[PDB]
């Protein structure tokens, strides 16, 4: 560059005092040209290249690009109240993050900074930022389930503890609704849960952040939280420090669920700090890099085997698809990315349906693998059910017919479709959504109102854990939904039939 | 701040950058006037913001006024602190420009309280937890598509389709209500609607041309004569001006942006000046974090809601392209004006249908008015389909049994007309106010089906259900005759 | 009256699948617009340097 | 004709002159108008001026926006 | 160009007569200009072209105006490229061409030659007082039937060609006629079409064109109107086809 | 990708066998040449990648070439980035294969797996002399069968199945079949839904295309064939298929 | 093939090469049209050609133009 940044003249002429002479700045340095959330520093030479540099309003800077001379950083505060002339230091830790069991509850703004403002956090730091992700052997085939807690997804669309899933939408159609309902679900079962929110309107935010200090998820989860209006290396770093804060509790045997939120704001939010550096960008203006991105991301986000323990952390981003296209740029990465694809319409949300998930496209790479032995069975019949109902109601039989529906399998496809919507934020329990799901699935119930099938399966669900425990431990200790079991069930929903028709 | 002496050596277009001694820089976003001179011998100061760093020292600024005619190193002095907007109670009622002298010419607005244009956000102690929704004043508005007070709203609807008259019955009904006050803040109002809005004001009663420091709108008007770095920090402008008014007073404050598009294109047009590299179709890098500066200080705080309502222009009608895109990300409410409904005469012409709120869901509202919202929208809609068929088949040749919905879609369509306090300077209809318990109540009343006999133009211009009976047994009185 | 009303419902098919080709072809004019306004301002922009 | 300035400018004319036509044209009206007499000007091809202003600016290496029109 | 421009200039200048210069491939003098002015340093326009497009290209069509000791008629072959109709290389052309004759690969498609567009080929010079009153209602009438087609275009591909109106048949018939008989057999062309060129002044194909729109001789097949160079032409060579037909 | 190519190729030009590298996702190599050579300093390119995307890229298949000591069957899961073939990572990438399969979104969508177009996949050995005649000729019929299947869809677009004629509903219904037929419950996708898999070789799906294709088996409805194996039981399914109603 | 000479550049070559193939061809069946021989030069993927020259002129920082290609 003819205009290179090390060439202002008080800076050049500390290197002309001394031309071959006494040694060099160690750890000191003057920023200049600090302007677009980069800084630029003169010398320095002492910083890895990663290192952590310190300025002196007391805002902290990744040191990503050194080059020649100007060790270019990147200052994750907002580069505001910096003057040209200021100091900075490194303080020799590449990129490291202060983390502990101290933060299960807290609200972090994405540099080890508790937001809440009730007290300063203190920890044992042991974590870096861009640590390798776990090996090719260190990682086990996904076999836990994980209780996602709607009806849908842990049908049909099962998430594994270890097995990344985006949550794939449009705007203004659930999926944070969906996301907290499976920080919720995991209330019993312990999780380290992070709800990482990148891209979110502070009320938004705030309002989540309530409901789960409300509801109790607040004892475990951490909203790793950073507002619309954060600079844009903030809105950039903030699922990194996310990752590390959930995988510093991946490492030490527990399972851990991370959730980033508007994996496409944070993406936006780097084609932001790239085409501010005026690197090339590719397709909708993406520096390209945004696969290395979501690469470091959300590959760090598996089930590590029992040689390092058996820990686990599902991943659950949220790529907010605006345009509605599945071939987006970002969108597109992510489900590449991806161990799958959860996929809320638009219309049917717009039609009703509140867990707006469809299971034609939505698929789950992980596959019944993930699934318990006792709702296998049952999940199966259940798919095969809805794929002859879709196809029924997508397609032919307006007309009465040959085959004549409503008859055979149209009243109850629609009658299992209208189960599968959830209320707003109330998870059903693993016994509760197994007996759920069997009651639409071999075809017990046909005969009620395809109206309110939620309204009597509330009473259902209130009645069949209070009649018989047998079925909730049976569901409990073995896992197995048992012959048993479809018996003893039968008998409560029986008794239910009684009761809800008098 | 302090004469902080320096040259304004580079002027390209609206951007100028200036230089400085090396000890002592304003940082960014910091406002700096220059001491330029005007070609017909007035010392006239146009003032600047620094947006970028360059590093020598010299930081590049956009200008808030004209640069023709601006000397190359004229005296740039800093004010240490971005632009000092005179908030208060004083900029009550005037017409404001990005820097805050009143253009109107009225008189010079008092100084005494001051905020930057650029405060930041509120934390998460600060914003407030309970998503109340906003009783503004139209019934439209606070059955079928709540607007959310501390949230964003939408105005997709054109301009003299009744945009004006429904933003003035606003400002009126959240002075009469509540304690609040509102802010009309225009950014890149084409200042001949902009004096069309101000004299409407002033013949409304919700300014008073004899009363200021008393009125109800804080007017700050973008033109478009002024350089991109004005039309953008307008919205910012309004912004603050809002701001003080809720964290002094707690008070719900209203703020009415014009197009947000329009900002957004002013901030592309800056962005394109400072060179940074174009993004998506080619609105700004800094999209996304530069209109979230904007509308993230949009929101309850703890002190007093500062509910805002914004007009969005999509250009070529997609909400896909990125600032639409990033707008409808952030809006909590969107209701479109739509001109049918205005050549009908249906004022306000609010689209029932098509209007939508993320603040109707049951939890928010009540069991009862999400109920009632959802049948008024299904019975909209059974009216939509069968506008088709009545004019083929007519009213009793069809079902009696949806004939019924019919008959109550057209007393909804006409209850949902509320006279304004505003539409009485064009008609002479006093106007009526209406809580959301009544036409709760009202609604239930009508799509219950106990009104299945009143005549449909006594549900037409009327307020309240009881008046609607009123109005119903009148033409019944005068049946007679 | 059985011919018209075949040709009816071919009519309400034909139009309500014409408002989801619309629909759908809307979304693919406009993500095409958004490739097409892209790729011309990376071309300008990157041919304006050329350092 | 007797009451209709034509400020013409032809196509060979230069950048600049094509660029300014429109504010002369403006110049001339505002005047007519300040002395109370109503005024009409009709531009041509708006598309033409900012086209040569695009090319007055690409030359004189002011950064490009959308469809290589410069920033102002 | 320029060269071109200054024998004209020249033949223009002294010699005062009116001499016609025939430009092809203008679009050339614009895509010289920006594989130059790339390498010059000056900055890219929009979709690829020189800077100084529009100084340029009127640099070189302004020179061609009639002034006062004789008149240069040019014809200048713009080069749309790609059928990009937007493109500013024939965008800024457009501006300073009288009578725009846009040739369309559409209208090729389906062999009429010259495959001129009868709706976008228009002129500064159909004006009435300029052209006669009769040429003008003639060229309305067969515009506003191309028009009409274009628009009746879609219903006929998806909705079958039978259900629209019964005169909107007869419009479409009349159109359909209209836009073959607007083809004419070249003497240059003779190589590519195998027919003799026939060449078919104004007036004979005003009068044939009056009588193929005005419905009375609706009853000719329509391939004995294409490629023919006139309506008695069209006439026997429906007898011609009429009895090969059935012989 | 070049030590996976310099892995294969150690064993196949000196110890002299028939090596297979299954290179996955190709089009990463591409773009992680995006993201040097964007930060290399090198001037950028077409939509966003290396000006050396035809020769780094060059460098990787061209030295995939079966020798004469041993041939080396690479399959390469190149990767269409948003879902346009006109992509240049993947249009230099068309130059070099020469067994291109194109897995359109449209066909998983529909539900129908593998997701392999059957227009668009082509070959350089669809060849008489190479495959037999016999192949040929079925290869020609079925895809002039999904063609017009293709080339009517914007019929059966704004209109109905029921405005086509006789043969063009017999070609329809033909070319369901067929597309239906072209789905199979896959070997390794047993963990994802669906039967075990059903190895098919070539002398018993020619068969199966035989019979489709010479109408004979019409009386069977479409979802008989979809994700099956053979023909023989495609018919088997569908028997039961009509014995469970 | 006793007749037909093929100029063959593999992908593997340096740019220049691909950009000189066709050149080469060009200029070895000249001279056989020199030699009153009806010549028949066939260019393979001269898309490849162009793409090999705006490998060069974009690795030259000869700035480049429409779909990112060089200037000439
Ligand atoms: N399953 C559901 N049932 C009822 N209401 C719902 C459901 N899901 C979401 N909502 C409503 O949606 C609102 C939250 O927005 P939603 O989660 O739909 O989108 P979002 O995630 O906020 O959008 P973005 O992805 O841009 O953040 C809540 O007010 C809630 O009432």
């Amino acid at each position: 560059a003819t205009i290179r940044a090390d060439e202002i003249s008080k800076i050049i002429r500390e290197r002309i005092e001394g031309y071959n002479r006494e040694v060099k700045v160690v750890n000191t340095g003057t920023v200049l040209q600090v302007g677009d959330g980069i800084a630029r520093i003169h010398g320095l030479d002492e910083v890895m290249a990663g290192e952590l540099v310190e300025f002196e309003e007391g805002t902290i800077g990744i040191a990503l690009n050194l080059e020649s001379n100007n060790v270019g950083v990147v200052l994750m505060g907002d580069g505001l109240m910096i003057q040209e002339g200021s100091s900075v230091k490194a303080t020799g830790r590449i990129a490291q993050i202060p983390v502990s069991e101290a933060y299960l509850g807290r609200v972090i703004n994405a540099l080890a900074k508790p937001i809440d403002g009730r007290g300063e956090i203190t920890a044992s730091e042991s974590r870096l930022i861009e640590s390798p992700a776990p090996g090719i052997m260190s990682r086990r085939s996904v076999y836990e389930p994980l209780q996602t807690g709607l009806i849908a997804i842990d049908a049909m669309i099962p998430v594994g503890r270890g097995q990344r899933e985006l949550i794939i939408g449009d705007r203004q159609t659930g999926k944070t609704a969906v996301a907290t309902d499976t920080i919720l679900n995991q209330q019993g079962q312990n999780v380290i849960c992070v709800y990482v929110a990148i891209g979110q309107k502070a009320s938004s935010v705030a309002q989540v952040v309530t409901n789960f200090q409300e509801r109790g998820a607040m004892e475990y989860t951490i909203v790793v939280a950073e507002t619309a209006d954060s600079p844009a290396t903030l809105q950039y770093l903030a699922p990194y420090t996310g990752a590390a804060l959930a995988e510093y509790f991946m490492y030490r045997e527990r399972h851990t669920l991370i959730i980033y939120d508007d994996l496409s704001k944070q993406a936006q939010a780097y084609r932001q700090m790239s085409l501010l550096l005026r690197r090339p960008p590719g397709r909708e203006a993406y520096p390209g890099d945004v696969f290395y991105l979501h690469s470091r991301l959300l590959e760090r986000a598996a089930k590590l085997s029992s040689l390092l323990g058996e820990g686990s952390m599902t991943a659950l981003p949220i790529v907010e698809t605006q345009a509605g296209d599945v071939s987006a740029y970002i969108p597109t990465n992510v489900i590449s990315i991806t161990d799958g694809q959860i996929f809320l319409s638009a219309d049917l949300f717009n039609a009703g349906i509140r867990p707006a998930i469809n299971v034609g496209i939505s698929v789950s790479r992980v596959g019944s693998a993930a699934q318990i032995k006792a709702m296998k069975k049952v999940a199966g019949k259940l798919k095969l059910e809805l794929a002859q109902f879709a196809e029924l109601e997508a397609f032919a039989q307006f007309a009465s017919d040959l085959d004549k529906a409503t008859q055979n399998q149209l009243a109850r496809g629609q009658r299992l479709r209208e189960l599968l919507k959830q209320p707003q934020s109330a998870p059903l329990t693993v016994e509760e959504q197994v007996m759920t799901i069997y009651t639409g699935t071999n075809g017990y119930l046909d005969s009620l109102e395809l109206d309110q099938v939620r309204k009597y399966l509330v009473e259902l669900r209130t009645y069949v854990k209070t009649n018989k425990p047998e079925f909730q431990e049976i569901i409990s200790s073995t896992k197995t939904f048992t012959e048993e079991a479809e018996a003893l069930l039968k008998e409560a929903i029986q008794e239910q039939m009684e009761r809800f028709l008098l | 701040e302090k004469k902080n002496l320096g040259r304004i050596a580079q002027i390209i277009g609206p951007v100028l950058d200036v230089a400085f001694p090396p000890g002592k820089m304003p940082n960014i976003y910091n406002a700096l006037i220059v001491k330029g001179r005007d070609t017909a011998g007035q010392p006239m100061n146009v003032t600047c913001e620094v947006q970028q760093l360059l590093g020598n020292n010299r930081v590049r600024a956009v200008a808030m006024s004209a640069t023709d005619g601006l000397t190359r190193g004229m005296e740039v002095i800093d004010t240490g602190a971005p632009l000092s907007v005179p908030v208060g109670g004083a900029t009550l009622g005037r017409i404001f420009n990005v820097l805050g002298e009143p253009v109107d010419n009225l008189g010079p607005v008092d100084t005494r309280t001051t905020s930057p244009i650029h405060r930041s956000a509120p934390a998460f102690t600060q914003l407030d937890t309970k998503l109340s929704i906003f009783e503004t004043g139209i019934k439209v508005v606070d059955l079928l598509a709540p607007y959310r007070r501390g949230g964003k709203i939408g105005l997709f609807g054109g301009a003299g389709v009744g945009k004006t008259v429904l933003i003035m019955e606003l400002i009126n009904n959240i002075a009469k209500a509540h304690g609040g006050v509102s802010v009309f803040g225009g950014v890149g109002e084409r200042t001949r609607e902009g004096n069309d809005l101000y004299m409407e004001m002033k013949e409304s009663g919700v300014i008073n041309e004899q009363n200021i420091a008393e009125s109800k709108v804080a007017l700050v008007y973008g033109q478009m004569n002024e350089p991109p770095g004005a039309r953008m920090r307008v919205g910012l402008t309004a912004l603050t001006m809002a701001e003080y008014f809720r964290d002094v007073n707690e008070q719900d404050v209203l703020l009415f942006i014009d197009n947000i598009f329009r900002f957004v294109q002013a901030g592309s047009e800056v962005s394109a000046l400072l060179g940074r590299m174009p993004s998506a179709v080619g609105y700004q890098p800094t999209l996304s974090t530069e209109m979230g500066s904007l509308q993230e200080r949009i929101t309850s705080t703890k002190e007093g809601s500062i509910t805002s309502i914004q007009a969005v222009y999509v250009p070529a009608d997609d909400l896909t392209d990125p600032a639409p895109a990033t707008t409808f990300a952030h809006l909590d409410a969107t209701t479109v004006l739509s001109r049918g409904l205005a050549a009908k005469g249906i004022y306000p012409a609010v689209d029932p249908l098509d209007s939508t709120s993320t603040m109707l869901q049951p939890r928010i509202v009540g069991e009862e008015h999400y109920e009632i919202a959802q049948r008024v929208k299904e019975t909209l809609q059974r009216y939509k389909e069968l506008q088709d068929i009545i004019a083929i088949l007519g009213l009793d040749e069809l079902s009696e049994e949806d004939r019924l919905t019919v008959a109550r879609a057209r007393k909804i369509e006409r209850f949902l007309s509320q006279p304004f306090f505003v539409a009485e300077v064009f008609t002479g209809s006093p106007g009526k106010y209406v809580g959301l318990a009544e036409t709760i109540r009202g609604f239930q009343l009508i799509l219950s089906g106990e009104l299945d006999s009143l005549p449909e133009q006594a549900f037409y211009l009327v307020g309240n259900i009881d008046e609607a009976t009123a109005k119903a047994m009148n033409l019944e009185m005068e049946s007679k005759l | 009256a059985s011919e018209l009303a075949a040709r009816m419902t071919a009519m309400s098919n034909a139009t309500d699948n014409a408002n989801e080709l619309k629909k759908t072809l809307s979304i693919n004019y406009n993500r095409a617009r958004q490739a097409k306004i892209t790729g011309e301002i990376l071309e300008i922009v990157a041919g304006a340097n050329a350092c």
